[PDB]
């Protein structure tokens, strides 16, 4: 399971054994953390620019 | 010299400081669990091993 | 070169009363010698606060002796010529003597007088990585910080790989030094496909520390192949019984055999972290650290297991487990709970959509906060 | 300043008055009357009639029913006219029991209604439960109608798009702000 | 564009006061 | 030696008199004024501590006086008399010209030109009294003479203005005697000072001046506060009509700070959370406002804890405040430990500083909170418990004790469980995936709704300077 070739979990109390072929999270929620996290980047740069005029 | 009139004005409504009051007047808790974790795996142990 | 180093790495271990007495007192004789020959007398006396007057009296000689030597030699340089050069090779001279005796304030002086002065580019860099070493001695943070940001400057002028190597180590130092252990690995793993000994702790050590990093750092495959299909690390054998401790615990992680992880974890502590200056600090994050990677990486493969299974695959008692368990679960990692009663361990599964749900509107609430702090500050204005 | 503005009738008479506010049910105005009396109360009267409500917020805030019901009974050696918001306290203490027990459990056992609520008789249970609109069958309590009927019946009221929030009304308003 | 609005209105300050003092010398 | 100093701190306040006196006489172009009056008062408190201190004396006796020579002596008698040419009108260098005041005309009637003069001297005998401490018969004296002097008036906006800072230092003289000293007639004399507050609170709606509207209730409610009337500070503010518009944001720090302590203590978190943060954000963080921060700050942390939320550890450490904050420090973790027994040790060991900012009444409400938590940290650590088990693990006496404790805590939702009585043991409910549910809907939209009014924020502040400039001449 660990090295992830048929990537299920082991039921061990019920002693069955689970098998997902589910592919890897939905792409979309991915890029919108990384859409995200560029936006504090140009935050933080705007704000010392912004620090002459305070 | 503006801003100072605030400045002063604020800290009369405090009275002093207390900041430098309280000196005149006067997980990390978390212990190495190593040591304890040694003791509790050799007693499991010995039973375990001669049982 | 090799003293620079040596003297504070081997003085370290005597002072730890950590160490077993037996083992401290081994310690002395090794860093007693080199008191003497090396006439560390002016921080000696602080060393003795911490844990034969000939020694010093040899020291006003020595002192008296080279200082008067060299002395008129440098006030007969100035008579005489060239002061780029000569004069600049002379003062890193006096600067040496000042390293050996274990006063930062005396060689930062005369070593300043080399830079100032016209030299080449190669010249330059060397210069400012022996103020930087000075640092280690005592093994101060914020020295040494200051000091290596400055050869960075210098360092892509001259472009050699060679002082580079020496460069990428030093940060090395100052990072494990500290608790963050992220960017140590990334510049100790380096340092195995080139180490210079020069000013630096043997390699050795070296092969030890990046091992430790190497566990707390990488995820599975990438980390497993850094720290084991190494080449390098193999060709060493275990030659001291401290690296010994360390690769038998990177082999039962990724073997997933958890009977001896729990052994292994125990021998680490004893012989790897506490003789280790830099990991002495951290000594008590780390080996925590460690059972919470390991126990997350068993529940990662099981839909459930039992906890009279859990505990006997690690060699605690059922109880022993229990109570470490609830440790872990609320600072949260193990991402788990146990239903008690039934004795079965559970592990909550909200990998999915769910998940990138929630991770996704928190990075959303830590920049709405910063555009409010900005926005309401420039309309004062 | 004090010169005759203090008396043992002053002591016994706030007693009462923050008595009343405790069984009225109004732990707001409750807080901050003590705010107001505070330096009077402090030491200058001190605690010893004006203790009685004290103990009485601190336990049923840790919530530990047990230890303030027992305190009323207890109250019986201390009634001087005390009993005026004495008995109506024990009222209130069985309200608001009753609404926790709720959401725990759907079925409790005859004895055990009586004896979380407090009751000293059986019969006197089963009375308590028509009038708090639950029927006890069979020994067993069945929480689980009026509960579902009260929702269903405060789902018909008129204030209401806004505060139940239609997705479609989302739409609407975010466009008239564009476009003032 | 907040900032920029801003920069434009704190340069244009200095302008308008020595605006005052050409005008003298034109009267 | 001496003369030449004070002249020449004379001639300092004189340059900046005419300056202002010539802006307000001329049009209406009031921002002007007031921005300069602000700074002018940093300037003159900061001037009189050198160049002499009797820069005011030789001033009253060169101007056109009315009683502010009589006002002068008794400032002078306070502090023992002396006479060195101080006779009223001893200087005259005023000299029949209207720009230092003519003096015939003034006497006869036919201008008064003393009138803005007057007030100007009441402000820096105000600002003079504090700095010197100075206190007793003057600060009776002078609250007496300018009650009624500006009662004599009918005050313009740009007066208004002016008296929007003489009030502060009327309030603040009279507590200062308040809390020296034990006194029937001080607490006579606070029924009086409140109703005056109030009758100069009417008039300021009139008069359209936001500035002092805002500064008296700034103090009214200050007032309500130190003498406990929490029931009198809640009706208050709620025929709220305190603006954010004129006034500086030294005042909207203060003011949702008096917001925040009223909520604190009736048990109202929610709303005390945010105006709590917003008068951090809000106050100049610089070294003398550094007492109104470090009270701030010991309040937001109790808001937090109240509301079941946990401070970080690592705030109070990296902070400069480190040393104040050692109370604080204590709470924090002995909530989080969940012991009962060394939250009382602590709260009765630091009971007498805890006391002076009147935290001390929450810290008592802070009981209940310890044991609550303990009971959160089980349910999440052991989803099924048996009722026993919690028993022992919180020391807690009997089993229908914990029965009475989870069972109050769950109608609140912090736990979060259900008490299965039948199986004898205590379900979890919380179990996530409330992704697939409506949910998120709920949550995105107030967001979606809160960027909008920050847009609307910004796009209008930033066009309103430009105006003005592109309308004057510029080059």
């Amino acid at each position: 399971i660990l090295d992830k070739i048929f990537y299920g979990v082991l039921d061990q109390g019920n002693g069955w054994l689970y098998v997902y072929e589910t592919p890897n999270q939905d792409a979309t929620y991915d890029s919108a953390l990384e859409l995200v996290g560029q936006l504090n980047k140009v935050v933080d740069q705007l704000f010392e620019k912004a620090s002459v005029l305070y | 010299t503006k801003k100072k009139n605030e400045e002063i004005n604020k800290k009369s409504l405090e009275e002093d400081d207390e900041f430098e009051d309280f000196p005149i007047d006067t997980d990390d808790v978390e212990v190495d669990d190593d040591f304890t974790n040694e003791l509790k795996a050799e007693l499991d142990r010995y039973k375990r091993e001669n049982q | 070169r090799v003293p620079n180093y040596e003297v504070s790495e081997k003085a370290f271990l005597l002072t730890q009363s950590k160490v077993s007495i037996e083992q401290r007192k081994e310690a002395a004789e090794f860093v007693l010698a080199k008191i003497k020959e090396e006439e560390m007398a002016p921080y000696y006396k602080y060393l003795c606060e911490e844990y034969d007057q000939e020694l010093y009296n040899e020291l006003c000689k020595k002192n008296e002796s080279k200082i008067k030597e060299l002395n008129e030699k440098i006030q007969k340089l100035e008579e005489d010529d060239e002061g780029e050069l000569e004069q600049a090779q002379a003062w890193i001279n006096l600067g040496e003597y000042y390293a050996q005796i274990g006063d930062k304030d005396n060689a930062e002086k005369t070593l300043g007088k080399s830079l100032s002065k016209a030299i080449s580019t190669g010249a330059k860099i060397d210069v400012m990585l022996t103020i930087a070493r000075l640092g280690f001695f005592y093994n101060d943070q914020l020295y040494v910080k200051e000091k290596l940001e400055a050869v960075n400057s210098m360092i892509e002028k001259g472009g050699d790989w060679e002082r580079r190597n020496r460069y990428k180590t030093y940060y090395g130092i100052h990072c494990l030094a500290v608790r963050n252990f992220k960017e140590a690995a990334k510049l100790l793993v380096d340092s195995l496909a080139t180490f210079t000994s020069i000013e630096l702790t043997s390699y050795e050590s070296i092969a030890t520390y990046a091992s430790v990093t190497g566990l707390f750092t990488l995820e599975r495959t990438d980390l497993k192949s850094k720290v084991i299909d190494s080449p390098e690390l193999l060709s060493l054998i275990s030659t001291t019984a401290a690296l010994q401790s360390i690769s038998s615990l990177t082999i039962s992680l990724y073997a997933s055999d958890y009977a001896s992880y729990f052994p292994y974890l125990l021998e680490t502590y004893a012989n790897v972290l506490i003789p280790c200056k830099y990991l002495n600090r951290h000594a008590d994050f780390f080996v925590r650290e460690m059972r919470r990677k390991v126990y997350a990486q068993l529940l990662e493969s099981y839909k459930t297991l039992s906890l009279k299974s859990m505990a006997s695959a690690f060699g605690v008692s059922v109880a022993f487990l229990d109570n470490d368990l609830g440790k872990f679960i609320p600072n949260k990692q193990l991402n788990c709970v146990i239903d008690r009663v039934n004795g079965i361990v559970e592990t909550n599964r909200p990998d999915n959509k769910n998940a990138q749900y929630h991770l996704l509107v928190k990075q959303g609430d830590g920049l709405l906060t910063k555009l409010q702090k900005y926005g309401a500050a420039v309309r004062l204005t | 300043n004090h010169k005759l503005s203090e008396s043992d009738k002053k002591s016994k008479l706030i007693s009462l008055y923050l008595l009343n506010l405790l069984s009225q049910n109004n732990t707001t105005k409750f807080h901050s009357e003590l705010q107001y009396l505070d330096k009077h109360i402090k030491n200058l009267e001190d605690d010893s009639l004006l203790s009685y409500p004290i103990k009485l917020d601190r336990w049923l805030m840790e919530g530990s029913y047990q230890k303030a019901w027992d305190l009323l009974q207890s109250g019986s050696q201390n009634i001087s006219e005390f009993d005026s918001f004495t008995d109506i306290l024990k009222s209130a203490i069985r309200d608001e029991i009753a609404k926790n027990t709720e959401l725990s459990y759907d079925f409790l056992p005859l004895s055990n209604i009586k004896a979380l609520l407090f009751f000293n008789n059986e019969k006197e249970t089963e009375k308590f439960a028509l009038e708090r609109n639950w029927p006890i069958v069979n020994s067993k309590v069945y929480f689980n109608n009026q509960s579902k009927e009260k929702a269903d019946y405060e789902d018909e009221m008129m204030h209401e798009e806004d505060q139940k929030t239609n997705i479609i009304e989302k739409a609407m308003d975010y466009a008239i702000s564009i476009e003032n | 564009e907040l900032m920029v609005i801003y920069i434009s209105n704190l340069v244009r300050s200095i302008i308008a006061f020595d605006d005052l003092i050409e005008n003298k010398i034109q009267n | 030696l001496h003369h030449s100093e004070k002249k020449y701190a004379e001639e300092d306040q004189v340059q900046e008199l005419l300056k202002v006196l010539n802006e307000i006489s001329k049009t209406t172009l009031t921002l002007d004024p007031r921005y300069i009056w602000r700074s002018l008062k940093d300037l003159s408190s900061l001037r009189n501590q050198e160049l002499l201190n009797a820069e005011t004396l030789c001033f009253t006796v060169n101007v056109l006086y009315p009683d502010s020579s009589s006002f002068k002596k008794n400032l002078l008698k306070f502090i023992t008399s002396n006479h060195k040419s101080s006779v009223p009108g001893s200087a005259e260098l005023r000299n029949s010209y209207p720009a230092s005041f003519y003096s015939v005309n003034t006497e006869k009637k036919t201008i008064e030109v003393t009138a803005e003069i007057n007030c100007f001297m009441h402000l820096l005998v105000q600002l003079f009294l504090w700095d010197s401490k100075e206190l007793e018969q003057l600060v009776e004296f002078n609250r007496k003479v300018v009650i009624p002097n500006l009662l004599c008036y009918y005050n313009l906006r740009s007066l208004n203005l002016i008296n929007a800072k003489l009030w502060f230092y009327i309030y603040l003289s009279h507590e200062t005697l308040a809390r020296s000293s034990e006194e029937i007639n001080s607490d006579n004399q606070n029924i009086i000072l409140r109703s005056t507050m109030m009758k100069f609170l009417k008039i300021a709606s009139l008069k359209h001046d936001n500035e002092t509207k805002a500064m008296l209730i700034n103090l009214i409610l200050r007032d309500f506060l130190n003498n406990g009337e929490v029931d009198s500070a809640s009706d208050f503010i709620s025929k709220l009509e305190y603006p954010h518009t004129d006034v500086s944001s030294s005042l909207e720090a203060r003011y949702f700070f008096y917001l925040s302590k009223i909520n604190a203590i009736q048990l109202d978190y929610s709303t005390a959370n945010e105006y709590i943060i917003a008068a951090i954000r809000k106050a100049p963080h610089n070294s003398k406002s550094l007492g109104f921060l470090q009270q701030s700050n010991k309040l937001h942390c109790c808001i937090q804890l109240l509301m079941g939320d946990i401070p970080e550890l690592s705030f109070f450490h990296q902070s400069n405040m480190q040393k104040s904050l050692l109370p604080y420090y204590h709470l924090t973790k002995a909530v989080k430990l969940g012991d009962l027994k060394k939250f009382t040790s602590t709260i009765t060991k630091y009971k007498q500083l805890l006391l002076k900012d009147d935290t001390y009444q929450l810290c008592v409400r802070l009981r209940s909170n310890v044991i609550k938590t303990g009971i959160r940290i089980i349910s999440l650590t052991y989803k099924k418990i048996s009722l026993r088990d919690i028993c022992l693990k919180l020391n807690l006496d009997s089993e229908q004790t914990v029965e009475y404790m989870v069972s109050r805590a769950i109608r609140d939702g912090v736990i979060e469980a259900k008490i299965n009585h039948e199986d004898g043991f205590i379900e979890t409910t919380e179990l996530l995936n409330i992704y697939d549910s409506e949910d998120p809907q709920q949550v995105f939209d107030e967001r979606i709704k809160f960027a909008n009014q920050l847009h609307d924020e910004y796009l209008v502040s930033m066009r309103y300077p430009e105006d003005k400039k592109t309308q004057q001449n510029e080059k």
